[PDB]
RNA sequence: GCUUGAGUCUCGUAGAGGGGGGUAGAAUUCCAGGUGUAGCGGUGAAAUGCGUAGAGAUCUGGAGGAAUACCGGUGGCGAAGGCGGCCCCCUGGACGAAGACUGACGCUCAGGUGCGAAAGCGUGGGGAGCAAACAGGAUUAGAUACCCUGGUAGUCCACGCCGUAAACGAUGUCGACUUGGAGGUUGUGCCCUUGAGGCGUGGCUUCCGGAGCUAACGCGUUAAGUCGACCGCCUGGGGAGUA
């Protein structure tokens, strides 16, 4: 029983990869804060160079 | 698209105006005549635009953070 | 084998599976080489890495005609399309052109109906 | 009465004919009570995409005005000729002068 | 009565849209927020920064006065644009008056070409001119003594976008931005450009009369995903960018802000990248192949586990260093792509 | 944004490829009024400049000829 | 009698409004020829299918049909259905500025007449691509389906018929009046067009909201607000828009 995992910051990479990936091209479901949302939307652009390699 | 130049070149200018227009007309052209649903395809995506922008604009007083 | 010095690289880069014919610039074929016939089947096909296989066994198999530079014409809105001409800049060629040849009609014939 | 901007291409190895052509076109056209307003000859120009497998064609601008029936018969004369690729005959609205 | 009527018309003769009539009042200072009161709806917050001058510390209190700008109304609650751009015209006066007198003599000292042209720096801003302005001849002021004085003598304005060249030395010689989009274009020239909105994607610098620019987010800085552009550069400033590319269709020019500390780094694989030159490094996470030292401004990821000591793969880096630790780490090699040195400390003695 | 035609007095002629290769993009597209930013007026007129010189011959239609 | 309602005339303005004719480029398919050889195609995976009788790819030429990328705009025009390459011919409507003219010539309209997407039917052509029916392969416990490989009517044109649609704004037409804001499009007036400028003025249109209304949702000067004229329609659900 210990502590977070990556504490959001990259965990705030990979929600917005997956997102990124699985459509949402919102771009509009990320967090709020900055250092977060900079890398929600981090993950979001390198996922769609990664949609576009494949189908 | 047509890319021809000096000896750094051949890659990121290519992929970048060949992905844009290439996979945007390829990815719609490939299938779905539709005949009905580019307009409820622009219709949706246009409400969506100014949904957007009022709702960003009236969005833009206080998040508390 | 006619001992020709350059030659133009079309890429037919489908969604299921990309092919790569390497021509001469009169546009008659020298050799070819199939994201298919390298060993990747069925879905494996429908990948990068098979397409990179592809271009390296294309382009041996046009060693006899001794190319050293090859323009390079992509056709296909397709998975490969990018490591197959990292494997031709890595194959030892040099690149003159690149260009596009991805058919668009203004829209003519009428598409297939396909998915539900 | 009408005006009309007509533009018409010229098959390129036979453009010594073009004086002739011109002479006789608005000779026809100056026989039925006719004016004219424009000549403009653009010369052997590259074409942007081969018309018939064939680059640079020779272009000549007439801009003329004249009646209805005077310019269909020279627009079937346009077309009963394997010297002239690509006539076009435009709108009415008070002709012009020199344009490029 | 009339008396308010005549009054109102009085009050409009007196005053003017621009930052023009220097009438604002500072009547409260704080850390980090100046606030005046020219005539006009509310009282402006102030950046310090519009007042500070050439080394940074405050020069106005209570009662100063200085001139602002208008012509932008409520934004929710507020009044202004910001007085410093006030001193641009001023600026403009004075260098209206060389062109006006004929010359402008004041001082200017131009070390170096961002984009072809010295830089030329008059008080407290400092402008970037084409190449020519810096020298009246081929006499060149890298040999001149650095950050030298003269003047600034005129060699070329650009008089929409502005861009100024100017004579340092040789005190005895004396629709629109869209057609010709090639004077900054042909690879690389840098541009001075004060940046105006930062869109979290971006940060939209764009200078050179009527045109915008975006420098996006990748670049900006040495990191890629995690920089969030507003903690990193500003709002409203005048920064480094140069072109990197500008599409004629599209209407894109795509400006870069890497073309910078990107040195830096180049530098440490070559200044200590020499052959193999020790450091005194810290580390900072050790991630069970290695310890990553990384002191020295921004240099990446270092020491693998295979040296650490003399014995090669039982050794967990975390059981035989630290955590946060100053070292002995020397580098052993710097790769030029794809920026990865790779130190090691098994240069020691034990053998 | 600004409108060109709107700055002059203009009514778009089709042979002026001085000005229409201003509007076609390098693979022969017609560029959008929000990029450009002209009116809508002078963008229909645009349009059928660039459909007529097209079809004289002017313009190209792609980049593929 | 009168001119405000209505209508006519002189200038323009924009528009995928309609009918007929012609023509251009890209692409798909096929045919003939060249180079070349072991796969192609397809899927969530596969197989049916095509290919050593030379396919797929690549190049040259030709034929034929259909639709008109970009521009493309919660843009435009039309009574509605609807109408997108470009050019010509014939032709309808709307709008605005300044005047002149007629003098209530107006609104609505049961019956009637006309127009009326797609599918379909008849006659004659045409047939690229797509594609009901149909065949086959899968999937599934079954799979007369979705998925795949093929594929005929039909989709196209000319002339007739049918007369229905979630024919929808689920809102009959015409007229008057009643706080605002942000836009789009299209004219026009004045002034410093002296600068993409400022102040007004008409038309059509998109969104948000005020009072008011509504069962609420929501509508909100283009009303579902306040009224007037005329017409159509409703009276529990099923049986039934059936006999």
């Amino acid at each position: 029983m210990k502590r977070q995992k990556r504490d959001r910051l990259e965990r705030a990479h990979q929600r917005g990869y997956q997102a990124g990936i699985a459509g949402r091209s919102k771009e509009m479901c990320p967090y709020q804060t900055l250092n977060q949302r900079s890398q929600w939307l981090g993950g979001w652009r390198e996922a769609m160079a990664d949609r576009v390699v494949m189908a | 698209i047509k890319v021809r130049e000096n000896e750094p070149f051949d890659v990121a200018l290519r992929r970048f105006k060949r992905s844009c227009e290439k996979a945007g007309v390829l990815a719609e052209v490939r299938r779905r005549e539709f005949y009905e649903k580019p307009t409820t395809e622009r219709k949706r995506a246009k409400a969506s635009a100014v949904k957007r922008h009022a709702k960003k604009l009236a969005r833009e007083n206080a998040r508390r953070t | 084998r006619k001992q020709v010095s350059d030659g133009v690289a079309h890429i037919h880069a489908s969604f299921n599976n990309t092919i790569v014919t390497i021509t001469d610039r009169q546009g008659n074929a020298l050799g070819w080489a199939t994201a298919g016939g390298s060993g990747f089947r069925g879905s494996r096909k429908s990948t990068p890495f098979a397409a990179q296989v592809a271009a390296e066994r294309c382009a041996d198999a046009v060693k006899e005609y001794g190319i050293k530079n090859l323009e390079v014409m992509v056709k296909g809105p397709g998975p490969g399309r990018e490591s197959t001409i990292r494997a031709l800049n890595a194959a030892g060629f040099r690149i003159t052109n690149i260009t596009d040849v991805t058919p668009i009609p203004h829209n003519g014939c009428r598409p297939p109906k396909k998915r539900r | 009465m009408r005006h009309y901007e007509i533009v018409f291409m010229v098959h390129p190895d036979q453009s010594e004919q073009v004086p002739g052509m011109i002479e006789r076109y608005t000779a026809a056209i100056t026989g039925a009570e006719g004016k004219i307003h424009r000549l403009e000859d653009w010369g052997r120009r590259q074409l942007a995409y081969p018309i018939n497998k064939l680059h640079k064609a020779h272009y000549v601008l007439m801009n003329v005005e004249a009646p209805q029936e005077v310019i269909d018969e020279l627009e079937t004369t346009f077309r009963f000729n394997d010297a002239v690729i690509r006539s076009m005959v435009m709108r009415t609205k008070h002709a012009v002068t020199e344009a490029s | 009565e009339s008396f308010a009527q005549l009054f109102e018309e009085s009050l409009k003769e007196i005053e003017t849209r621009p930052g023009s009539i220097v009438r604002g009042v500072v009547v409260a200072i704080d850390k980090d927020v100046v606030l005046v009161d020219a005539g006009l709806k509310s009282e402006s917050a102030i950046p310090a920064e519009q007042f500070k001058n050439a080394q940074g510390e405050l020069e106005i209190q209570v009662g100063d006065e200085v001139d602002v700008a208008l012509d932008a109304v409520e934004d929710g609650f507020g009044e202004t644009l910001l007085s410093r751009e006030k001193a641009k015209r001023h600026e403009a006066w004075i260098t209206l008056e060389k062109a006006y007198e004929d010359a402008e003599t004041v001082t200017g000292v131009i070390n170096g070409k961002v984009k072809g042209g010295f830089t030329v720096e008059l008080n407290g801003i400092r402008a970037f001119l084409p190449g020519s302005l810096v020298d009246v001849r081929p006499v060149r002021d890298t040999l001149h003594l650095e950050g030298k004085e003269l003047e600034f003598k005129v060699i070329k304005l650009d008089q929409k976008r502005n861009n100024v060249v100017v004579s340092r030395r040789a005190v005895i010689e004396s629709e629109d931005p869209w057609v010709a989009i090639a004077k900054r274009y042909p690879e690389g020239t840098k541009l001075t450009g004060r940046v105006t909105n930062l869109t979290d994607y971006g940060c939209f610098v764009e200078i050179e009369e009527g045109v915008e620019g975006l420098v996006h987010v990748s670049e900006m800085d040495w990191t890629n995903k995690n920089i969030h552009p507003s903690k990193v550069v500003n709002v409203g400033d005048v920064v480094e960018v140069m072109v990197l590319d500008i599409d004629e269709e599209r209407r894109r020019i795509s400006l870069g802000l890497k073309q910078c500390k990107a040195n830096p780094w180049q530098q440490f694989a070559e200044t200590h990248n020499k052959g193999d030159r020790v450091e005194g490094k810290i580390k900072s996470i050790t991630d069970f192949g290695i310890f990553i030292g990384l002191d020295g401004g921004i240099d990446g990821l270092v020491h693998l586990s295979d040296i650490s000591w003399n014995v090669a793969g039982e050794e967990a880096v975390r059981e035989y260093k630290k955590g946060d630790e100053i070292a002995a780490v020397v580098l052993q090699v710097d790769a030029e792509r794809e920026r990865i040195s790779l130190g090691v400390k098994q240069l020691a003695e034990d053998p | 944004f600004c409108r060109f035609t709107a700055e002059g007095v203009q009514e778009i002629d089709y042979k002026d490829i001085a000005t229409l290769k201003n509007y076609i993009t390098e693979s022969g597209k017609i560029v959008p009024s929000r990029i450009t930013g002209t009116r809508a007026k002078y963008q229909r007129q645009l349009a059928r400049a660039i459909k007529r010189a097209r079809y004289l011959s002017l313009l190209p239609y792609t980049d593929r000829h």
